[PDB]
RNA sequence: GAGGACCGAACCCACCAGGGUUGAAAACCUGGGGGAUGACCUGUGGUUAGGGGUGAAAGGCCAAUCAAACUCCGUGAU
RNA sequence: UCGAGAGGGAAACAGCCCAGAGCAUCGACUAAGGCCCCUAAGCGUACGCUAAGUGGGAAAGGAGCCGACAAUGUA
RNA sequence: UUUGGCACCUCGUCGGCUCGUCGCAUCCUGGGGCUGGAGUCGGUCCCAAGGGUUGGGCUGUUCGCCCAUUAAAGCGGUACGCGAGCUGGGUUUAGAACGUCGUGAGACAGUUCGGUCCCUAUCCGCUGCGCGCGCAGGAACAUUGAGAAGGGCUGUCCCUAGUACGAGAGGACCGGGACGGACGAACCUCUGGUGUGCCAGUUGUUCUGCCAAGGGCAUGGCUGGUUGGCUACGUUCGGGAGGGAUAACCGCUGAAACAUCUAAGCGGGAAGCCUGCUUCGAGAUGAGUGUUCCCACCGGGUAAGGCUCCCAGUAGACGACUGGGUUGAUAGGCCGGAUAUGGAAGCCCAGUGAUGGGUGGAGUUGACCGGUACUAACGAGGGCUU
C-alpha cells in the first residue's frame, strides 16, 4: 500500500549527488550556520559504508583529524552540503568498511583503483 | 553517553591525563553525559609536576564521544574517544591548550573559550 | 501445591462437562 | 468545542526537512474523501455529533440494513463508520463531503487508532517490572513478578494488580501531534511523530482537544 | 522462500533444509507424494522454485538446483523432463490436496502433485 | 635421565556453579576443577565381628541403618 | 453464673441482665429489654432542656463546646 | 512504632531484591498567620497525602559516618508487609582453632574458616481470554454514560530589572518566554541491537568419478556484513490550562450587648476535592438510545442476518478478533521493483604459480512495494392492563 508513497518520496530527492561506493574518498561541502554568518566548512575523508533506501540514503565519512577518527553520518538528500565531490576511488572488496576503526596509519589506508 | 564510574582523557594541560565520572550534573538521578554536559571526576592520573594532582575532584566538561549523537540537521558525529576538558569554578577552562578536534554542540551551551582554543570544530 | 478438600459432586462434573467432543 | 475530524489510513513513515533543514520524521496518513452519513442532535438522539464513513467497498459486501442507511444520506456504500463528538453537528449535512484538507499546515491534531498487537506479554515487557538478576544464584525467577502482597492482613491480592496479559491491540489517541503538510492532491497529510498502530490501519484525526 | 515462523519441521533449521530437499527429490521422482499437511505447505514454494530454475535450463541454473538436490539423475528428469512440460505454464506449478487424518497419532495428512 | 617432579587424556576423586528436588538417579547430570610413577588405581583369593572390628581420627565406616549393626528369643518389657 | 445450663436481651459476644428446658399446643399474661423502617409493639399524651448528630467514647485545663489525635473501606 | 510485664491462640528471627498498599506526626512541591520578617534566605506554627523522594565507599548489616548531587534525599503500619516470590551474607546443628572457665567430658549475648533453602495451584484472591443464557419479534451498524481505572512530579536560564528593598554588599513580588531531569505511551523515518533468513571469505575432514563448481558436519564451524519483524540507547508525544465547591487564612454588611469575618446572609482562598484529558463501560437484571432491514408462515420450513468449512493477518497459548472465498488479488507461485551482500558460472587474456583483468554494479537474494488467476479459497410472526 505504498503506492503513493514513492511519489511523496520523488520530491525531497536530490539529484546533485554523484554516485560514489564505499571505500571512495569524498569531499563534502557541509553547510554551518553561525546564527548570522554561514560558511561551507569542507569534510574530507573516506566512505566506509552507505545503507538505507531511497530518501533514507546515508553514508558515512572518516577522517583522521589531530590523532582522533572522527565519523560523521549524513543523508544522501540532506539539504545541507552544497555539493558532494568525488575525489579518488576505491579498491575495496567489502561494502562496511568497518574493520578501520582500529588501523592506524600505514596499514588504515585506500588504495586508488587505476584503471 | 559517559556515566559513573566511566574514564575520560583529558584533553587539555592542566597535568592530568584520565579521569573518573563521578557524577553527572543538571538533574536527580540523570544517567547519561554527552557533547557540552557537565560532569564531576576524580583525576586518576596525572603528569608529575602539573597543577592538577592526583585524586583531586574537578569539574569537566566532555568535548568528545564515542556515542555517535544526532544533530537537528539529522546528521550524525561520533569520535573515537571519549575525551573532557578541566573547567574552573566560573565556568572557564583551567588549562590553556586543547588538543583534538572538539564537537559543534559546545557553542550552544557557551563554551566558547574552549571552541576559541580548540584546533578544529567538527 | 496439594487439593485442600475432596471436590464436590457438584464442582467436579461442572468441569468434566467442558471435556466433551465436537461433532463433526 | 467544536471539532473537525476526518478517518485515514496510516501508510508509512519518512522524512521531510523543513526550511531550516531540521529533518522532520512524519507519518503519512491518507485521510479521505469521506462523506457525511447521520447527524445526531438533542432531540432525536439526546447528545451533538456527526458520522462519516470512510473506505471502498464494492456495493456487493454490505448487507441490506447497512445497504439501506447508506441510502438515506445518498451516498454509495463505503466499509468504515464513526462519530465525531462535536458541538456544531447542525452544520452539516447528510453526503457533505470532508476532503483531506479539513486541516491546513500547522495545526495540532490527536490521532487515534487501534494500537499493535503484542500477544499474551510477560511481566516485565507489559509494565517494566524488574527481574532478580542473571547472576549471584537466582533459581529459577530471573523475570517473575515478585510479590503480589502481604501477610495474613489483608489475605488478598489487591485489586488492579498488575498482572501478565495480553498487551496491545487496543484503543490509543496520541495527542498534539503537529500536521506538517496537507497534500491536497493525493490526500494526503504528513503528520511529525508516529501514529498508533500497524501500516494500513484505521487512524481517525481530530483537531487538538487541548489548547482551545 | 520466506522462511518460517516458529518451531522448525524436524527439531532443527539443519534437519529442516534437507528434510525439504529431500522431499522436493521425492516429488520429482515420482510426481505425487502424501505426507503431513505441515510439510506439504512448506514444500510447496520449495518445490515450485526449483522448476522455476529447472525452466532457464542453463548450466548455471543446474549448479543451482544442484546444492538442493545433490542427485544427477533427478535433476536430469527435472530439466529435461519436467521443465519442457511446465514451459508455458507461469507458476502454480504443484497441486495440495487434504486427505483424512493419519491413524496413530491424527497428524492431518495431504498430498502434493505436479500439475499435469 | 632421578623425582611422593611439571602440563595433560584413560583411571581415581568431588572444589565451584546451574539443573534435578513426588528426579533419568534413595546422591546424579552439564560445564569448569584436583592427583594423574606413586603414601597411586584396580581384579581375583583370603582375613579382622558388636562394648567388638577398622580407622593418615570425621564418632567416620562395619550391606541405602551406627554415641554401640542385624535377626530370633525374654516379650503381649516398661 | 459458666464449668455441667437450653431459652429471651446486650448486633454478633461460655462467665453480664431475665429465666432453670419431661413431651405436645397455629391459646393467654408477663420478666430483662423494647414499641419511626429493617423487626413484634407508641411518628404515645403533657411539661421542660440540648443545637453539639451531643445522644453515638476519655483528662488536667480553657471560654452543651474546645481539649480530641494512625495506618485495607464509611467504621 | 522502643526496652519491658502477663503467659490468653499456635509444640527458620535479621538484612537485601521484586512488587505493592495505607496513615500524616510533611523532606520537596502548593496555600497561609506571626516573626527578635529591610531584601535573598530563614525560624515557628496552621492547612495540605496529588505526585515526587538519586547514585556510591565501609560494614551481614537495620542503624550510623562519609563522598557527589538533588526541588527533596520524610517518619511509620501492613505476622518488626512480602522465602508455596528469589538470595542465604549474620544468626540456631554436626568439623576445626584461638582467649577465658572447668581436674574432665565440655561451656561461653566472645571470636574465627566451612556448612543441602523441597512442592505439578484444589478453594478464595488477582491478571487476561472464551463458552451459555438473559435483556418478550428477529438482525446489521453507531453510540449516551451510572460507575470504574490511568495521569497529577519538577528544575535551570532570559525578559520584567540590576528595578522596589538597603549603608552597601547584595537583591525581589507579580507576570511572559526558552531548554531540560525522572516517569509513561505510541512508533520503526533516523541511530543502534538481534538475525538458525540472505550475501561473501576461510580452516579440518568427507562426499558428488576426477579438474572446475558445490553439498554434509564441526556452537549458524568460524569470521565480515545485513532488508523485514521485535526493539531502546532511537523518534514523536503527555502531565496542563479553564469551570464549581472548599481547608488554613483574608474580608463586606451585622446583632445578641460601640466592637465583632457569624449568630441570618455575601465574597476571595490550595499541587488538595468534583469536573475537564486518556481508556473500559447497559450482566447499569434499572439489561438504555438511534438509523436501517426483514413481515405477519405452516414441533417444522423460512425472510433480513448469521454460524460451520477453507486462504490468511491488520490477530493469536487455544478459543477469540479482522479481511478474502472464483462476482476472487487472501496466501503461495510468476513477472518486475526497493533492500542486502559485493563483482557469480562458463569462456578469453596475463602470469612458471599462488593469483589478477574482461565479459558485467555481475550473480544470488526472504519478510517491504506494484502487477498477474498459474496453484489453493441455525435464525421472527410481536402476551396482557391502562
Amino acid at each position: 500500500m505504498s503506492h503513493v508513497l514513492d511519489a511523496v518520496n520523488a520530491a525531497s530527492l536530490r539529484s546533485d549527488v554523484p554516485a560514489f561506493r564505499p571505500g571512495d574518498t569524498v569531499n563534502v561541502h557541509v553547510r554551518v550556520i553561525e546564527g548570522n554568518r554561514s560558511r561551507i566548512q569542507q569534510f574530507k575523508g573516506v566512505v566506509i559504508r552507505r545503507q538505507g533506501s531511497g530518501v533514507s540514503e546515508t553514508f558515512t565519512v572518516r577522517k583522521v583529524s589531530f590523532s582522533v577518527g572522527v565519523e560523521r553520518t549524513f543523508p544522501v538528500h540532506s539539504p545541507i552540503f552544497e555539493k558532494i565531490e568525488l575525489v579518488t576511488r576505491g579498491d575495496v572488496r567489502r561494502a562496511k568498511l568497518y574493520y578501520l576503526r582500529e588501523l592506524r596509519g600505514k596499514a588504515a589506508k585506500i588504495k586508488e583503483k587505476r584503471e | 553517553m559517559i556515566q559513573q564510574e566511566s574514564r575520560l582523557r583529558v584533553a587539555d594541560n592542566t597535568g592530568a591525563k584520565e579521569i573518573l565520572c563521578i557524577r553527572v550534573l543538571g538533574g536527580s538521578g540523570r544517567r547519561y553525559a554527552g557533547i557540552g554536559d557537565v560532569i564531576v571526576a576524580t583525576v586518576k592520573d596525572a603528569i608529575p609536576g602539573g597543577n592538577v594532582k592526583k585524586g583531586d575532584v574537578v569539574k569537566a566538561v566532555i568535548v568528545r564521544t564515542v556515542k555517535e549523537r544526532r544533530r537537528q540537521d539529522g546528521s550524525y558525529i561520533r569520535f573515537d574517544e571519549n575525551a573532557a576538558v578541566i573547567l574552573k569554578n566560573d565556568g572557564d577552562p583551567r588549562g590553556t591548550r586543547i588538543f583534538g578536534p572538539v564537537g559543534r554542540e559546545l557553542r550552544e551551551k557557551k563554551f566558547m573559550k574552549i571552541i576559541s582554543l580548540a584546533p578544529e570544530v567538527l | 501445591a496439594v487439593p485442600k478438600r475432596k471436590m464436590s459432586r457438584s464442582n467436579t462434573r461442572h468441569r468434566r462437562s467442558q471435556w466433551k467432543a465436537a461433532v463433526p | 468545542k467544536n471539532i473537525k475530524g476526518v478517518l485515514g489510513e496510516k501508510l508509512g513513515m519518512t522524512q521531510v526537512w523543513d526550511e531550516n533543514n531540521r529533518v522532520v520524521p512524519v507519518t503519512v496518513v491518507k485521510a479521505g474523501p469521506c462523506v457525511v452519513t447521520q447527524v445526531r442532535s438533542n432531540d432525536t438522539d439526546g447528545y451533538e455529533s456527526v458520522q462519516i464513513a470512510f473506505g471502498e467497498i464494492d456495493p456487493r459486501k454490505v448487507n441490506k440494513p447497512l445497504k439501506g442507511h447508506f441510502a438515506k444520506a445518498d451516498v454509495t456504500p463505503r466499509r468504515h463508520l464513526v462519530e465525531i463528538r462535536t458541538a456544531d453537528a447542525s452544520e452539516y449535512t447528510l453526503g457533505q463531503e470532508i476532503t483531506a484538507a479539513v486541516f491546513e499546515a500547522g495545526v495540532k491534531v490527536d490521532v487515534t487508532g487501534k494500537s499493535k498487537g503484542k500477544g499474551f506479554a510477560g511481566v516485565m515487557k507489559r509494565h517494566n517490572f524488574r527481574g532478580l538478576g542473571a547472576g549471584h544464584g537466582t533459581q529459577r525467577k530471573h523475570r517473575s513478578p515478585g510479590s503480589i502482597g502481604g501477610c495474613a492482613t489483608p489475605g488478598r491480592v489487591f485489586k488492579g494488580l498488575r498482572m501478565a496479559g495480553r498487551m496491545g491491540n487496543e484503543r490509543v489517541t496520541t495527542q498534539n501531534l503537529t500536521v506538517h503538510a496537507v497534500d491536497a492532491e493525493k490526500g494526503l497529510l504528513l503528520i511529525k511523530g508516529a501514529v498508533p498502530g500497524p501500516n494500513g490501519g484505521l487512524v481517525l484525526v481530530r483537531t487538538a482537544a487541548k489548547g482551545a | 522462500p520466506k522462511p518460517a515462523k516458529g518451531a522448525r519441521l524436524g527439531g532443527s533449521a539443519a534437519h529442516e533444509k534437507l528434510l525439504l530437499a529431500n522431499l522436493a527429490k521425492s516429488l520429482f521422482e515420482h510426481g505425487r507424494i502424501t505426507t503431513t499437511e505441515a510439510k506439504a505447505r512448506r514444500l510447496r514454494p520449495v518445490a515450485e522454485r526449483l522448476i522455476t530454475k529447472a525452466k532457464k535450463g542453463d548450466i548455471h541454473n543446474r549448479r543451482l538446483v544442484l546444492q538442493t538436490i545433490t542427485d544427477k539423475g533427478i535433476v536430469h528428469t527435472l530439466f529435461t523432463e519436467i521443465a519442457p512440460r511446465y514451459a508455458e505454464r507461469p507458476g502454480g506449478y504443484t497441486r495440495i490436496t487434504k486427505i483424512g487424518n493419519r491413524r496413530g497419532d491424527n497428524a492431518p495428512m495431504a498430498v502434493i502433485e505436479l500439475v499435469e
